[PDB]
């Protein structure tokens, strides 16, 4: 029965891998949050495996198990970083719930009624660690999530570790895929259970996991209809409006047609998150703090000759520009929706 | 022409600026 | 009671004017078709009246009673034209109903499922008159509507009459309003009861009535939401989808908020139909054949500096371009609707 | 710039061509 076959292929992230030296099961299935949609698994391949090279070429997700990308960083932990990370400022988001919804501050102007559920607070790494200990101590409920681009102000050891990254392999991936420059390296340190709601980025990404475990649920760009992103001018642009813990099927009916590609990454794994692909990231429950460093690259320029029919991500590019252009042309981003509705009601819908 | 105009993309990510 | 005051201002075209020499009432109210919406009257002014100059400047409709625009043409009738109009071909639409819905033939390609309710047939003016007599003779039901741009192939008398038009007055109107060139002069000869469904043109127009009477119902460009034009790529682009004889309030709910500006024009009257203004034209029932010659002018170019907020017609210009651009970018006009719906469903609606 | 692009109008009327 094809329905039975499908219920099997929705094997999730699969069986938890058994760590070396029989150190027991890496993670438990009960450490995963429960959702209302099926998910097939993202392939776990070797960087030498031709299939992995193929998936990256067709802009499809893949977890590379042996890149040694951030090998020197696999020894990173709070104590190490606190001594070597430096004394620069670190962006740290604080929330009252596990969901850390991103919000662009430049766009909060056009939406006064928007009240962010988490707050950003600059601080020194030791303060962050301190604040991390305090919550643990007082057994509080407050949650933190450090997200900071790595810069000039990192200790010599951190700089040394950087040199030990497998630049040879990633530089080639950049060159062979025609990708633009490396724009940044986001350091992500979050508490257990922390969740980064579904969204898509406008850059290619090599998600290098360093400490703890993260469950990554991805969705193809052709599932734009099922994820309902906020209006482009909204501070939550590029994020999904659908609450995964409580989907409003009335407002977002197509979310019942959604199918994800999930996987759990651990220390040493590198997940390729293709540009435009939606992704939901969560630090496993009771798995301790997680550490990740990503690599963001500008995408390849638009081809000289356009082929048809257009690919999904191209339509996404187009829909985004339409909203932008309208916003500029009407002089007020608030008039975008009314115009669009007027344009389609009784005409195209 | 306009097609290229509509296809051009941004570089926004899950970070400020 | 404001509701009572409003029910009075909806005086329609008003009291029928009494022609000179007590030749009885020009037209009867029973010669008008019944519709489901209210209509205030379009002003009837003298070209020397400063108000008329004002309405034209603010791109608002007005009927000019004394322009002498097509004075030499006021003697035109079937016999005269048949002798002088020439032997060039004349576009003549034939229909089985009173509604003559315009349809662009260049766009019939993108819509195979479209079957026009009227057919165009080129013929000589005498043939047209002949065919006009035949239907009258056989007492048939078929309807005709001659609509032809006046060209080089018109007799010397028709050319002579043209010279007698009040070019002085209209040339100034062109110059003072910054309008482009005169693109054409459409000759319209239709049978009694014939109707040209609501639509808007992308050119400024001076509707010069020559024979018989026409009821002109206009709607401001800000009533775009209530008229539901066909998709831009549709052969019926710029026409309203709403059947005035039978409004589908389920598909077109905002048609119940529609308010028109109507008037009845007769020989000697010149109606200014501002660009983008919607208009419904009908040759009064049992009023005989009607003759009109319009003057189409390209509009003034877009201002150097754009002011805000945008005027209604500017938003119409924008909505049109969006549909055009999308059509080009997706390579298939049929994909426009699906993209627009995807862009707004659960996002802006 | 793009605003002017979006504002530019056509000259289509109730006639062929
Ligand atoms: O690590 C997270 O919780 C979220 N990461 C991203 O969204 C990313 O790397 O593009
Ligand atoms: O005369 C008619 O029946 C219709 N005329 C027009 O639509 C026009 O002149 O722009
Ligand atoms: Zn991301
Ligand atoms: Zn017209």
């Amino acid at each position: 029965m094809a329905a039975t076959a499908a219920e099997a292929v929705a094997s999730g992230s699969g069986e938890p891998r058994e760590e070396a030296g029989a150190l027991g099961p890496a993670w438990d299935e009960s450490q995963l949050r429960s959702y209302s949609f099926p998910t097939r698994p993202i392939p776990r391949l070797s960087q030498s495996d031709p299939r992995a090279e193929e998936l990256i070429e067709n802009e499809e997700p893949v977890v590379l198990t042996d890149t040694n990308l951030v090998y020197p960083a696999l020894k990173w932990d709070l104590e190490y970083l606190q001594e070597n990370i430096g004394n620069g400022d670190f962006s740290v988001y604080s929330a009252s719930t596990h969901k850390f919804l991103y919000y662009d501050e430049k766009k909060m102007a056009n939406f006064q009624n928007f009240k962010p559920r988490s707050n950003r607070e600059e601080m020194k790494f030791h303060e962050f660690v301190e604040k991390l200990q305090d919550i643990q101590q007082r057994g509080g409920e407050e949650r933190l999530y450090l997200q900071q681009t790595l810069n000039d102000t990192v200790g010599r050891k951190i700089v040394m570790d950087f040199l030990g990254f497998n630049w040879n392999w990633i530089n080639k991936q950049q060159g062979k895929r025609g990708w633009g420059q490396l724009t940044s390296n986001l350091l992500l340190i979050g508490m257990e259970g922390n969740v980064t709601p579904a969204h898509y980025d406008e850059q290619q990404n090599f998600f290098a996991q360093i400490k703890g475990y993260k469950r990554c649920i991805l969705f193809p760009p052709d599932q734009f209809e099922c994820l309902y992103p906020y209006p482009v001018h909204h501070p939550c642009d590029r994020q999904s409006q659908v609450d995964f813990d409580n989907p409003d099927y009335e407002r977002f009916p197509n979310f019942q047609n959604v199918v994800g590609y999930e996987t759990v990454v651990g220390p040493g794994d590198v997940l390729y998150i293709p540009m435009y692909w939606w992704h939901h990231i969560e630090s496993l429950l009771n798995g301790g703090i997680t550490i990740t460093v990503n690599f963001w690259y500008k995408g390849a320029p638009t081809p000289k000759r356009i082929e048809y029919p257009l690919k999904a991500h191209q339509k996404v590019a187009i829909m985004r520009n339409i909203e932008k252009m309208l916003g500029e042309a009407l002089g007020n981003p608030q008039e975008v929706g009314p115009l669009l509705n007027t344009m389609i009601k009784g005409r195209y819908n | 022409e306009v097609v290229k105009l509509l296809l051009e993309h941004g570089a926004d990510v899950l970070a400020q600026d």
